[PDB]
């Protein structure tokens, strides 16, 4: 008796039109019809729209007399024009793949084509992730939950940009101080809230050291304690050596902050500014 | 006289020093000279 | 056991401990040293130096990033995440074999198996990452 | 010695030898620092 007026899936979306979920519900329309399926307060629930109400007797009988009376029992366009709005969507991409996409496009960034594709290609080639990402901004609204799937992304790239004026930031001043390692000066932002263990001039080194470096962001508080390991002034000191990468971190990120704050006034100076082709800046 | 491995020698020292109460008393009472002859270092070389 | 243990009390050594009949008490320790080394981190000379002058820490080991990603399918970012990225040149440390610590002999012959530099350096690394890890000393070190 | 209580706990002149701030800082076989040449370091053994 109850048919499936519940099209065929969606929640796993492939990029696709809704009319392709009206051409489904078709299929459905003429199950309707020609299997004697009559809609019903069970069938009609995305039309539900009847909670002890008289809707019932009009809204299921619309659809009621709409299905078995079918005036579009699969005419000949039903199928034609459900396989291009299947066809303009993208059947790889699903959750499985749509998630892992999303993720690592958010994760190296909405741009990293080829650096997500690198591990995309068991999802699908390149161009149709090319294609697939096109579309996706361009779709989005086509997607589900894709406002947090964008926070996902976006948000996971600001870190990684965070890093990125920070590069840029002392880039500046490892360029900007004359012999920073008697010359430096972060009194801007001295301490938070801290028992200030370190003195500058052994973080002057440390800095001048992690940023010679740079902000690689990848493995520079392991390379530094090799340094801080082998360091013939500092491997005097003992409180340098039981500090770890790990707690390094603490400290050579603070202190990243201590110049972040420092130059907040000067970072952003030379950060989140781009102009493009056709407007005088 | 050119010792390339004194100051590590030094570090030693000082580390034991500092860590009394983790160190035998036979620990406490050792020398510089007790471990150039024990560990066998001769100075002089530049290359060690 | 963590600092407190059965034998709290004294220096963990002893005379006996080193004269004890287990005659190669130095095998269990060195076999945990030399699984906890190679993370550990290892001094230079004890270091797989370069031999290419192309690795060094700074720059990086080879051209992970085969071209940049000029051609943005999303021009409305043209910002890139990954311009130019490479494959890494962390230093290594020697072969098993060129590692000291793989002689076999201190597990009975003790300290005394090496060239001496090698033994001094084995021994700034003890204490190197004793004063890492000893977890109780190291607390009670920040702590005083 | 008793009068420094409102002043500095320590003398000026005092024992640096009986501080636990001024314990892992210390470095103790450092016997002197001389102008463009540097530095005399004496190990002599523990004093803790």
């Amino acid at each position: 008796h109850p048919r499936m007026p519940k099209p065929h899936v969606f929640h796993s979306h492939q990029l696709q039109p809704p009319q392709l979920k009206v051409l489904y519900e078709k299929e459905r329309m003429w199950t309707a019809k020609k299997t004697g399926y009559v809609p019903t307060m069970d069938d009609v629930k995305a039309a539900y729209g009847d909670i002890s109400d008289e809707e019932e007797k009009k809204q299921k009988l619309e659809l009621l007399k709409l299905s078995v009376n079918n005036s579009q029992p699969l005419t000949e366009e039903e199928e034609k024009m459900k396989a291009d709005w299947e066809s303009e969507g993208f059947t790889n991409w699903n959750k499985l793949e749509f998630r892992k996409f999303i993720t690592v496009s958010g994760k190296y960034g909405r741009n990293s084509i080829q650096a997500i594709a690198r591990e995309l290609a068991p999802g699908k080639t390149l161009e149709e992730v090319r294609a697939y990402a096109k579309a996706f901004w361009s779709n989005i609204e086509r997607i589900e939950d894709y406002e947090k799937y964008l926070k996902i992304i976006e948000n996971e790239e600001e870190k990684i940009k965070r890093v990125k004026m920070q590069q840029e930031a002392l880039r500046r001043k490892l360029s900007e101080y004359k012999n920073p390692f008697f010359d430096l000066k972060l009194k801007h932002p001295p301490s938070s809230n801290n028992k200030r263990t370190y003195s500058e001039e052994e973080d002057r080194f440390i800095l001048l050291m992690l940023f010679k470096y740079g902000l690689d962001r990848d493995d520079v508080y392991e390379l530094v304690r090799d340094e801080i390991r082998d360091c013939p002034l500092f491997e005097l000191d003992f409180y340098f050596r039981s500090r770890t990468p790990v707690e390094l971190a603490r400290r050579g990120n603070t202190l990243l902050q201590c110049l972040e704050k420092e130059f907040n006034a000067g970072i952003v100076l030379d950060d989140a500014t781009k102009d493009r082709m056709k407007k005088e800046d | 006289k050119p010792v390339p491995y004194a100051g590590d020698i030094i570090k030693l020292m000082a580390f034991i020093n500092k860590f009394s109460s983790f160190f035998h008393s036979d620990l406490q009472n050792l020398s510089f000279q007790d471990f150039e002859v024990g560990l066998d270092l001769y100075p002089g070389d530049p290359n060690g | 056991f963590d600092g407190k243990s059965a034998k709290k009390k004294g220096p963990l050594t002893t005379w006996e401990n080193l004269k004890s009949s287990s005659k190669k008490v130095f095998s269990n320790p060195l076999y945990r040293l030399r699984l906890v080394a190679r993370e550990w981190g290892y001094p230079r000379e004890w270091r797989q130096q370069l031999p290419s002058d192309q690795d060094i820490s700074k720059p990086k080991t080879a051209l992970f990033e085969q071209d940049e990603q000029t051609p943005v399918v999303d021009p409305s970012h043209p910002e890139i995440l990954t311009p130019n990225i490479y494959t890494w040149n962390a230093n290594e440390p020697l072969p098993l074999e060129s590692n000291p610590l793989y002689n076999r002999e201190m597990d009975k012959n003790g300290i005394l198996a090496l060239k001496p530099m090698d033994r001094v350096v084995l021994l700034r690394a003890l204490t190197d990452w004793c004063a890492s890890h000893s977890s109780a000393i190291h607390d009670e070190i920040y702590k005083l | 010695v008793p009068l420094f209580e409102g002043e500095l706990p320590d003398q000026p002149l005092a024992n640096p030898f009986s501080e636990r701030l001024y314990k892992l800082r210390l470095q103790e076989f450092f016997l002197g620092r001389v102008p463009h040449i540097g530095d005399f370091y004496m190990p002599r053994l523990h004093s803790y």
